[PDB]
RNA sequence: CAAACCGGAUUAGAUACCCGGGUAGUCCACGCCCUAAACGAUGCGCGCUAGGUCUCUGGGUCUCCUGGGGGCCGAAGCUAACGC
RNA sequence: GCGGUAAUACGGAGGGCGCGAGCGUUACCCGGAUUCACUGGGCGUAAAGGGCGUGUAGGCGGCCUGGGGCGUCCCAUGUGAAAG
């Protein structure tokens, strides 16, 4: 079965961009949903859309890449570089407000889930609360 | 002082004018104009590449052996230096120039460090009108050097002092001659002192 | 100009008929220590000349290194082979902490404080390969913005 | 310098040998074949004529390369009907990359030549003789008009970018544009400007390429009329 | 058919390879034994990431499309390399 | 790793380097050792996939809504002696 179907999401993404496709589907949840609404909102893709493949709920994620390159291997740069889960199941890591990473000093993100729901690392350090720490984007 | 022995087999060990013995190394000897090329019946054969770990050694001597102090008391200040805040470097050579044995050599009363050690362990120097005879002594900003009051007269001093009128004494310390007084004004800052030292590797060498 | 440093020279061997056939290597790096490096591997029969050889392979074969007050932006890790360098930012007065490869690399690149670790193979040609590629691979807030407006 | 429906009958063309990433470009899987979006064949042309311009204009060169037999004659005279240079014969391993090496079979044509309008060439033994004159034979025959280039040119036309590709990659070593005419075996990525056509059928080739040199002619300085081939294609 | 074994050869020797014999065993039933280069030297499950070609077995509008299985080549990517 | 008759590696000498009222040695602990890897490793051929299944406990578990608030997060407050 599925899993963890976050990682399944990330991932799905992770690989979609390096073959630099244009879109990709995962299959829909509130809490995936909730994400890609800051992935979109931090710059790392061009936004997502509750599509529907054959009859089942899913969300078609828009990718977003650099400008083609020089030299050999004009292939872009990659806006998501590098997109990894960090808490599991069977190894759920919680975090307090003093322990939010500072991710590449900030220039990427690490979206985590509170009770004032899911949010960027800036989001609740300046906003003083903690929680589950889903994954690190850069 | 300390090490007591030939200090011009230095000069001539670090390539460079160190002048560990001020008068003498502006003549037409300091070891180095006149065989400068290093000490033993080696030293005159093409110099082999200094490895990496060499050259960093070699240029911690070159600072130590300057001050005259022992590693175990150079080492000493370089870790304080090191725990403390700012650029650790330059603390450091902050450090060694808030030396009594040092400032005094700096204001002109020995004419050397060597010498100036020695002025200080034979109670000759003064701190805020109080004597020191500890060349560690650390001088803090806004204490005043004498010349101990009843050393004044002596001929060492004389000289020395008939000498430094009309010279020109460090923009952290004041001097005023006559009176056989000086003042530190301020930790002098990285530019303020002219050491032939890399320094940036003297740090890199103590964590080899 | 350009400053070279060469992290090593070695002698390489050959079997023909006979005997063994000797060469050389040698990897330089050019830096003009204000944010341009280069990684130069130059194989040739006798040894200075295995040098001016790399010297001039380094020299196309450059990289950008985009400095902040002696140090980098970000910090990366990265694997060249089984070779992996770690970098890390270090704020003024701690210095290059490096082992003597990216030391190299990095003083010539003009980075003047930074945190590092070899880890993995410890191949001196390929960690200077992977420092290169940390260096490639340096993104500053200013490139990354662009990146991700539209 | 135009023909929107010249598709005439170059438009697709190859079987299914394709490379995937060549998919944007094709219309449908007509009966074996993949037949090409003819739309983006004149739309990539204009992106495409138009950085071809801006190369004549500011008086830089473009090297023809084309060495597939089915492409291998015309590429000669339109590349000789622009003053640019052409490879027409075989493709050389370092005619970019190891260009300065490469030119010294330049630097003896011309030079070995100049032994044959001397009185040399009734001097020197026979021994000689012979070899230095079947030598000259053979730097003809593959420098035809590589001699022309004295410098990396600006950019570079090839006719199959699949089949010439050592040609296409030395080019991108050295940052130098391809210009090239492709169809579905091809990396179309690998390309900075493709006319999506196909790399085999005179009928197409000829065409391009005579639109091209056209365009060449026209924005040098010239403005002139048909080509030693046109319809001479059979 | 063939360990052991009994002979013939060969050989410097030949407790072997070659040759003529030959018992356990190899076969059956029942009961034990539990090993192996028990090997793809690759644990099981699920999701994702170009294609081409050969083959076994379903289905459909049957130039082909769509499943399951067995091969080969190869995109991205991986690997110390070989390779995958 | 040096020494087999030209030893910068042995014994002496001159010279040199490093520390210095100390300098060496042996012993032991952490380090380098991401060499037990949580941070931070691996198992096709380097050590490592259990011969294969069935399944007990245990670990883990798709989409939507509501209650609870155990985990998780936050505020306040008590405790965290002195020495270090
Ligand atoms: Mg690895
Ligand atoms: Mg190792
Ligand atoms: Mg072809
Ligand atoms: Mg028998
Ligand atoms: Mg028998
Ligand atoms: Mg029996
Ligand atoms: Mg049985
Ligand atoms: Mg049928
Ligand atoms: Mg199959
Ligand atoms: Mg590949
Ligand atoms: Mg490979
Ligand atoms: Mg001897
Ligand atoms: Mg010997
Ligand atoms: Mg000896
Ligand atoms: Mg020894
Ligand atoms: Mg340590
Ligand atoms: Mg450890
Ligand atoms: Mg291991
Ligand atoms: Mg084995
Ligand atoms: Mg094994
Ligand atoms: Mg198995
Ligand atoms: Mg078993
Ligand atoms: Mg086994
Ligand atoms: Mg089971
Ligand atoms: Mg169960
Ligand atoms: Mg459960
Ligand atoms: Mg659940
Ligand atoms: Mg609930
Ligand atoms: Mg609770
Ligand atoms: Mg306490
Ligand atoms: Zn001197």
């Amino acid at each position: 079965m599925l899993t963890d179907p976050i990682a399944d999401m990330l991932t799905r993404i992770r690989n979609a961009t390096r073959v630099y496709k244009e879109s990709t589907d995962v299959p829909a949840s509130r809490f995936k949903e909730e994400i890609l609404r800051i992935l979109a909102r931090e710059g790392f893709i061009k936004g997502y859309e509750r599509v529907d493949v054959d009859g089942k709920p899913y969300l078609r994620v828009y990718l977003k890449y650099g400008p083609r390159r020089q030299g050999p291997d004009p292939r872009p740069e990659q806006v998501i570089h590098h997109i990894r889960r960090i808490s599991k199941p069977g190894r759920r890591v919680y975090v307090g407000v003093k322990e939010i990473p500072r991710v590449r000093r900030g220039l990427g993100i690490a979206i985590l889930s509170t009770s004032k729901g899911v949010l960027t690392d800036r989001e609740a350090r300046k906003l003083g609360v903690g929680g589950e720490l889903i994954c690190e984007v850069w | 002082g300390r090490y007591i022995g030939p200090v011009c087999r230095l000069c001539r060990r670090e390539g460079v004018k160190l002048y560990l013995k001020g008068e003498r190394c502006y003549s037409p000897k300091c070891a180095m104009e006149r065989r400068p090329y290093p000490p033993g019946q080696h030293g005159q054969k093409r110099a082999r590449r200094p490895s990496d770990y060499a050259v960093r050694l070699r240029e911690k001597q070159k600072l130590r052996r300057i001050y005259g102090i022992s590693e175990r008391q150079f080492r000493n200040l370089f870790e304080e230096a090191s725990k403390k805040k700012g650029v650790t470097g330059s603390v450091f050579l902050g450090l060694l120039e808030s030396r009594l044995d040092n400032v005094v050599y700096r204001l002109g009363f020995a004419v050397s460090r060597r010498q100036a050690r020695q002025l200080v362990r034979h109670g000759h120097i003064t701190v805020n009108g109080r004597r020191v005879d500890l060349p560690s002594y650390r001088v803090r900003p806004g204490d005043e050097i004498a010349v101990a009051e009843k050393s004044r007269n002596l001929e060492l001093i004389r000289q020395n002092l008939e000498a430094m009128k009309g010279r020109k004494v460090g923009p952290w310390l004041s001097l005023d001659v006559e009176g056989m007084k000086g003042k530190f004004l301020r930790l002098p800052d990285r530019e303020d002192l002219a050491l032939p030292v890399n320094e940036q590797l003297v740090i890199e060498f103590y964590s080899r | 100009d350009f400053e070279e440093k060469m992290i090593l020279i070695r002698r390489t061997a050959r079997m023909q008929a006979g005997g063994r056939r000797f060469r050389f290597g040698a990897l330089v790096v050019v830096g003009d220590r204000q944010g341009r490096v280069g990684l130069g591997f130059g194989k040739a029969p006798e040894v200075p000349l295995a040098v001016q050889k790399a010297g001039y392979y380094a020299r196309r074969n450059m990289v950008e290194v985009p400095l902040q007050n002696g140090t980098i932006p970000h910090e990366i890790e990265v694997e060249f082979g089984a070779s992996k360098i770690v970098l890390k930012p270090a704020a003024p007065g701690t210095g290059v902490i490096a082992g003597a490869v990216p030391r190299a690399i990095l003083e010539l690149a003009g980075v003047t404080d930074i945190l590092t670790k070899e880890l993995g193979s410890r191949n001196p040609i390929n960690i200077a390969y992977a420092t290169m590629e940390a260096l490639r691979q340096l993104r500053t807030k200013a490139d990354v913005e662009r990146l991700r407006k539209g | 310098v135009k023909e929107l429906l010249e598709a005439g009958v170059h438009f697709g063309h190859e079987r299914k040998r394709w490379n995937p990433k060549f998919a944007r470009y094709i219309y449908a899987e007509r009966n074996g074949i993949h037949i090409i979006d003819l739309q983006k064949t004149m739309e990539e042309l204009e992106r495409t004529f138009r950085f071809i311009e801006d190369l004549a204009m500011r008086g830089g060169t473009i090297l023809f390369v084309g060495t597939k037999k089915q492409a291998q004659d015309i590429v000669r005279m339109e590349a000789e009907r622009a003053g640019m240079p052409y490879v027409n014969q075989r493709w050389l391993g370092g005619m970019l990359t190891n260009f300065k090496t490469i030119s010294q079979r330049v630097h003896r044509l011309e030079e070995l030549e100049a032994l044959f309008a001397s009185p040399e060439i009734e001097e020197r033994p026979k021994k000689e003789q012979v070899r230095l004159k079947h030598e000259l034979e053979r730097l003809q025959k593959y420098l035809s008009g590589f001699r022309l280039l004295k410098r990396l040119p600006d950019a570079i036309f090839v006719v199959d970018p699949t089949k010439e590709a050592i040609a296409v990659r030395e080019a991108r070593k050295l940052f130098i544009p391809v210009i090239a005419l492709a169809d579905t075996d091809s990396d179309p990525d690998l390309v900075d400007y493709i006319i999506p056509g196909n790399d085999d059928a005179i009928r197409s080739i000829q065409l391009i390429l005579s639109r091209a040199v056209d365009l060449i002619i026209q924005a040098r300085g010239g403005v002139v009329e048909p080509s030693p081939s046109y319809a001479l294609v059979q």
